[PDB]
């Protein structure tokens, strides 16, 4: 809410996914033709983002924690999920998504599954 | 821009160091010395006062006082020094330069909590002020947003529900015994042994033993009479003056007072029962996430073995259906530095700090919405 960040001012918006990564303490936007790519070393937040019968947006927030990717990635992931819940009033639902125990509502979302991707950004340690 | 500085004044040992950095650069004890009377010379007493590590050091000649006790500051003029002390001579920058993060312990009175915020903006003028509880910071530091926080430290263990990123206050317990007590209980039965440990350097012997050989034993019953029978469970400590002696049962009996504190003549539930507890006190919904999800914090959840204790323990309580799940990190003692290091280093939590204008117009008493 007194979040001053140009992503959480294009959040959840209009229906459908917005994927951004964590990039040394700052949330960066996944370029759209990248989404369902993950790199293994890096954490991201997703918005799955549902129009509903009465005009109301429904929310879903995933924060995907790779399998190798460090405590300030893991961290953030986590604290930019609290703060983009607290920005739009608090009407979404948070999911933590590991590597490898990824709920079927997130895989739900990759209708050609998810391309996991060795590496990543470097911590912001 | 500038490091934001974290600061996270445990009862016995404090932690500071700068934002974006991975562990805390100072780790000293939470000591504030002064000299019974004091000289000029060097080695006579000059200065008027020594923090942390010095004064322990020259306790020889100072009174040394703990302005924390069970995370809560019973001595502000002492609490103001070691600040003081952490800023210019621990981390040596000028506070006014920086913004700063400090932590508090579960129900910390809001008079503490506003006179910490008076402090930090009037007489170290900080340009922004942000205070957090300890538990939450250890939360997002293990990579979720969901989980009951078990803080064990010095002066007091805590359970804190949190769910979606803010604690419950309703369900959160505490067990009035921490590490001091340990160490002192420790020193105890190894004076039933036959030993004396009594002054503050063979305290510290207690301590370092209990930090280094002691473990929860996960079926206090099986490792009894393990002990009491084969010398496997042995181990043999080497002291100051050279001479080595052997630890038993010692080891696992000192912890085990966390599961059953009657040990030490205390009527308070155990650190596994007041987890189920607390979990009980929460809204059925969020029940399963925090079975899933007990996070330990804090030094004195660092004995070996606690973890897979504790699961035992809980899944015994928990319904069969439900998945228990105790995430105790390595770095765990530093947990709540480390939360607050990823926190305060967020682009979006730029906006979060409060203001020194803001202070300026509506005071201290803002300290606490402005950090819900
Ligand atoms: N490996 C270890 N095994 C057992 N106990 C340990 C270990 N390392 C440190 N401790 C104990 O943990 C305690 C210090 O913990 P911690 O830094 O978490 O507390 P604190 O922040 O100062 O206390 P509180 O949160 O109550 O204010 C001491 O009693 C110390 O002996
Ligand atoms: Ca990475
Ligand atoms: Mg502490």
């Amino acid at each position: 809410m007194v979040v001053e960040h140009p992503e959480f001012l294009k959040a959840g918006k209009e229906p459908g996914l917005q994927i951004w990564r964590v990039e040394k303490f700052d949330l960066v936007p996944v370029p759209t033709n990248l989404y369902g790519d993950f790199f293994t070393g890096d954490a991201y937040v997703i918005l799955k983002t549902v129009q509903l019968r009465n005009g109301n947006l429904q929310y879903d927030l995933h924060y995907w924690l790779g399998n190798e990717c460090s405590q300030d990635e893991s961290g953030a992931a986590a604290i930019f999920t609290v703060q983009l819940d607290d920005y739009l009033n608090g009407r979404a639902v948070q999911h933590r998504e590991v590597q490898g125990f990824e709920s079927a509502t997130f895989l739900g979302y990759f209708k050609s599954g998810l391309k996991y991707k060795k590496g990543g950004v470097a911590s912001g340690f | 821009e500038v490091a934001a500085l974290v600061i996270d004044n445990g009862s016995g040992m404090c932690k500071a160091g700068f934002a974006g950095d991975d562990a805390p650069r100072a780790v000293f004890p939470s000591i504030v010395g002064r000299p019974r009377h004091q000289g000029i010379m060097v080695g006579m007493g000059q200065k008027d006062s020594y923090v942390g590590d010095e004064a322990q050091s020259k306790r020889g000649i100072l009174t040394l006082r703990y302005p924390i006790e069970h995370g809560i500051v019973t001595n502000w003029d002492d609490m103001e020094k070691i600040w003081h002390h952490t800023f210019y001579n621990e981390l040596r920058v000028a506070p006014e330069e920086h913004p700063v993060l400090l932590t508090e312990a579960p129900m910390n009175p809001k008079s503490n909590r506003e006179k910490m915020t008076q402090i930090m903006f009037e007489t170290f003028n900080v340009p922004a002020f942000y205070v957090s509880i300890q538990a939450v910071l250890s939360l997002y530091s293990s990579g979720r947003t969901t989980g009951i926080v078990l803080d064990s430290g010095d002066g007091n263990t805590h359970v804190v529900p949190i769910y979606a990123g803010f604690s419950l206050p309703h369900a959160i317990l505490r067990i009035d015994l921490a590490g001091r007590d340990l160490t002192d209980y420790l020193m105890k039965i190894l004076s039933e042994r036959g030993y004396s440990f009594s002054t503050t350097a063979e305290r510290e012997i207690v301590r370092d033993i209990k930090e280094k050989l002691c473990y929860v034993a996960l079926d206090f019953e099986q490792e009894m009479q393990t002990a009491a029978q084969s010398s496997s469970i042995e181990k043999s400590y080497e002291l100051p003056d050279g001479q080595v002696i052997t630890i038993g049962n010692e080891r696992f009996r000192a912890p085990e007072a966390l599961f059953h504190p009657s040990v030490l003549g205390l009527e308070s539930a155990g650190i596994d029962q007041t987890t189920y507890n607390s979990i009980m006190k929460c809204d059925v919904d969020v029940r399963k996430e925090l079975y899933g999800n007990i996070v330990m914090s804090g030094g004195t959840t660092m004995f070996p073995g606690i973890a897979e204790r504790m699961q035992k323990e809980i899944t015994a309580l928990a319904p069969s259906s439900m998945k228990v799940k105790i995430i105790a990190p390595p770095e765990r003692k530093y947990s709540v530095w480390i939360g607050g290091s990823i926190l305060a280093s967020l682009t979006t939590f730029q906006q979060m700090w409060i203001s020194k204008q803001e202070y300026d117009e509506s005071g201290p008493s803002i300290v606490h919405h402005k950090c819900f």
